[PDB]
Parts: structure tokens; C-alpha cells; sequence
């Protein structure tokens, strides 16, 4: 198998700037007929992949001039001169030169915007979840930038890293922010043994730690 | 309008069988090679099987050889993928794609191979911690817990409340999924105007509507 390796994994770009994505192959993708069937696909979330470039350098019908491909040996490059919002998504390289046909792992093209502090909301376990013997504490950190944010839970002032599940949305199309959900799941008994539950939002240099708390009473 | 429409994706127990279909339109079907390409939950794309326009020639990666069989009914404009002795490694979104290196893709159909049991979700309301706070906007939520398989569908006020919502990807914790959804509204409109999350889980044939009420 030709292994296809893409870099970078993610690429934040300002709208209207240049982007370039690299794709390396573990071996020659020159087919015996002399041609190199290196393709680029764009996959937007909710959608299926779309063909942009075929045979290293040829723009597929309808694809704007801002997309171009280069490369030859084991290294291939897609450049986008002047990225627009419609260009955002996951780019995959693909070789159709040798069976089995193989894809690169994808490169996520993202828009840059001004840094935005999250809106933080904390929620106690509902009464309904307690009747069933469970207790999840839910924290929303909504509409922030950049993607990498640090969430810390504290129980009565002591950090808890263990029973927590985080999930991140795809970059918002309208405002270019990310949102995150953080869930601390505990048993009802464990929950009833403690009082202060706190969800904390930070970077690592951000001098604004946003703390939200409740006391169960 | 050139179209590929996949169907037949379902939940199968490991060792089980499934046949997927792919209906084509807008082109002379028998004139084109076709493939199946799966996308994993980690979002890797993997080419799975190819067949010639005339049906006579097929190929497979070694990882699916002898388990999967590609075929087509040209008279019916249908491509098929017969999957047998399935394992969890085969869990993926399965795309139908046309050879020009695939210039046309379907929307895909989901296959999940798992010994984990079909389970309806528990839906819990997330109303603000009892203290009345504070600014122009109030964030509410619904917690959708312990279902299997994916997907679930979450709406707010039957879909009439669409702006200001974040529905998060589910996370798998030992055989079961948990997802949450937030909605933010003007602080003046709640609780005076009802906010209800509607959760559908087709696999279990369940719908749950949970009106968000202030807590006491």
C-alpha cells in the first residue's frame, strides 16, 4: 500500500490569505503509463467529498483558479491563493495510481478570527437524573476562539480530571467560533457527598480565568 | 442532475450480514466503473471495492477480500455491497462513488457492527442553577444520555427555535452514547415563553420532549 501522509493536520487561515497543504507518499505513484493519478478532494461537514484537482495539477471542471496543485516525487502540494469561506473544510489527497487506492488522512482548513472568551454556563444534575441514581454536572463553554481551550473541574476546591467527557463543535460558519461541552458524571451518592461544583475556563497564559460555580446546598 | 443514493445501512452484530444499495441517475450507469469508499468515525477515507461498468471485473483491498462482494444491476441502475462476517473495524459511513478517481459521490449510508445493545436515551433538562442570573441572555440545555446506536436528532421547540443552538457530538462511554445540546435565548423570553427540546432516537423508535422548567 502507498501510505499517504498529509501535513498539517489543521490549518487556520485568515479569509483572503494563501494556504498550502502537503501530501507525501511512501513510494512512487507514477503509474506504468507514465502518469501520476494524484487527486485532491474537499469535504465540508454534512457533505460528501468533492473533487478539486486530478493528476497532480489539473483543476476539475468548475473549480476556481485560486486552487492549484504541484508535485512529482513523493511530495505533492495543494495551494489555495486567497481562501474564501466556501473553501473551508477537510482536504484529502488521494492516489489512484496503484491498487489499493489510498487516501491521505485529511487536513482541516479553518478560518482565523479575533480571540473570543467563552460564555460559560454550569448546570446541576437534574432532579430526574437523581431519581435514577446518576449525577452528571454539565458545563457549556460557548462561542470562543481559538479552538484550544482549557477546562478544569473542581469539587469543593479540589481538581477532578477523571470522570469527565468533553466534546467540541465544528467551527461555526456564521461567526467562526468554537463551542465546547464538558460533562462530569458522578454517582448520586458521590454527588451528595460534596457541595461546591465549579467549571473553569482558561488558556494557559490567559489572565482571565472564567469560573462558574454552584453549591448543591 | 447526476445522483448517487445509498441505502441499507444498519446496526449488525459481529459475524452478521448486510447488503447496501446505491441507486444511480442522470448518467448511463453501465458506462462507468463504480467503487465503495467508507469513512470511519475517526474520519479516515478507505477505498473498499471497485467494479467495472460491464460488471466483469472487481477488486478489493486485502482487509475486506472474502468478506465483502461488490456487484451491480445495470438494468436497475443499482450498485450493491454485500457485507458478511462483520467486525467493529467495519463501522463507518459507506459512500458509493463513480470513476471518471471518483467525480461523483453519494451522501453515504451508516453501518455499525457492534455487540452493544440497542438502548433508548434518557433525556434530562438543564435549567440554570437555582440562583436567578442575570444578563441579557440565558443558556438552557438538554442532556441526552446512554443511548445506542447513533444517531439521535435534537431540536428545540420542534425546530422553530433554531438560532443560538449548539448540539455537541456524542461521546461513547463503554457501549453507550451521551450528547448535550445548548440553546441561548433573551433572558426576558424564559420562563415566560416555553423552551422544549425534542429528542428522536429512531433505532429505538423513541421520541422524548422535555420542557425546560425553572428549578426549585
Amino acid at each position: 500500500d502507498v501510505l499517504m501522509t498529509q501535513s498539517p493536520l489543521s490549518l487556520p487561515v485568515s479569509l483572503g490569505d494563501q494556504a498550502s497543504i502537503s501530501c507525501r507518499c511512501s513510494q512512487s505513484i507514477v503509474k506504468s503509463n507514465g502518469h501520476t493519478y494524484l487527486e485532491w478532494y474537499l469535504q465540508k461537514p454534512g457533505r460528501s467529498p468533492k473533487l478539486l484537482i486530478y493528476k497532480v495539477s489539473n483543476r476539475f471542471s468548475g473549480v476556481p483558479d485560486r486552487f492549484s496543485g504541484s508535485g512529482s516525487g513523493t511530495d505533492f502540494t495543494l495551494r489555495i491563493s486567497r481562501v474564501e469561506a466556501e473553501d473551508l473544510g477537510v482536504y484529502y489527497c488521494f492516489q489512484g495510481s496503484h491498487i489499493p487506492w489510498t487516501f491521505g488522512g485529511g487536513t482541516k482548513l479553518e478560518s482565523k478570527r479575533a480571540d473570543a472568551a467563552p460564555t460559560v454556563s454550569i448546570f446541576p444534575p437534574s432532579s430526574e437524573q437523581l431519581t435514577s441514581g446518576g449525577a452528571s454536572v454539565v458545563c457549556f463553554l460557548n462561542n470562543f476562539y481559538p479552538k484550544d481551550i482549557n477546562v478544569k473541574w473542581k469539587i469543593d476546591g479540589s481538581e477532578r480530571q477523571n470522570g469527565v467527557l468533553n466534546s467540541w463543535t465544528d467551527q461555526d460558519s456564521k461567526d467562526s467560533t468554537y463551542s465546547m461541552s464538558s460533562t462530569l458524571t458522578l454517582t448520586k451518592d458521590e454527588y451528595e457527598r460534596h457541595n461546591s461544583y465549579t467549571c473553569e475556563a482558561t488558556h494557559k497564559t490567559s489572565t482571565s480565568p472564567i469560573v462558574k460555580s454552584f453549591n448543591r446546598n | 442532475d447526476v445522483k448517487l443514493v445509498e441505502s441499507g445501512g444498519g446496526l449488525v452484530k459481529p459475524g452478521g450480514s448486510l447488503r447496501l444499495s446505491c441507486a444511480a441517475s442522470g448518467f448511463t450507469f453501465r458506462n462507468y466503473g463504480m467503487s465503495w469508499v467508507r469513512q470511519t468515525p475517526e474520519k479516515r477515507l478507505e477505498w473498499v471495492a471497485a467494479i467495472s461498468g460491464n460488471s466483469l471485473y472487481t477488486s478489493y483491498p486485502d482487509s475486506v477480500k472474502g468478506r465483502f462482494t461488490i456487484s451491480r444491476d445495470n438494468a436497475k441502475n443499482n450498485l450493491y455491497l454485500q457485507m458478511s462476517s462483520l467486525r467493529s473495524e467495519d463501522t463507518a459511513l459507506y459512500f458509493c462513488a463513480r470513476h471518471d478517481f471518483f467525480d461523483v459521490w453519494g451522501a453515504g449510508t451508516t453501518v455499525t457492527a457492534s455487540s452493544a445493545k440497542t438502548t433508548p436515551p434518557s433525556v434530562y433538562p438543564l435549567a440554570p442553577g437555582s440562583a436567578a442570573q442575570t444578563n441579557s441572555m440565558v443558556t438552557l440545555g438538554c442532556l441526552v444520555k446512554g443511548y445506542f446506536p447513533e444517531p439521535v436528532t435534537v431540536t428545540w421547540n420542534s425546530g422553530s427555535l433554531s438560532s443560538g443552538v449548539h448540539t455537541f457530538p456524542a461521546v461513547l462511554q463503554s457501549d453507550l452514547y451521551t450528547l448535550s445540546s445548548s440553546v441561548t435565548v433573551p433572558s426576558s423570553t424564559w420562563p415566560s415563553e416555553t423552551v422544549t427540546c425534542n429528542v428522536a432516537h429512531p433505532a429505538s423508535s423513541t421520541k422524548v420532549d422535555k420542557k425546560i422548567v425553572p428549578r426549585d
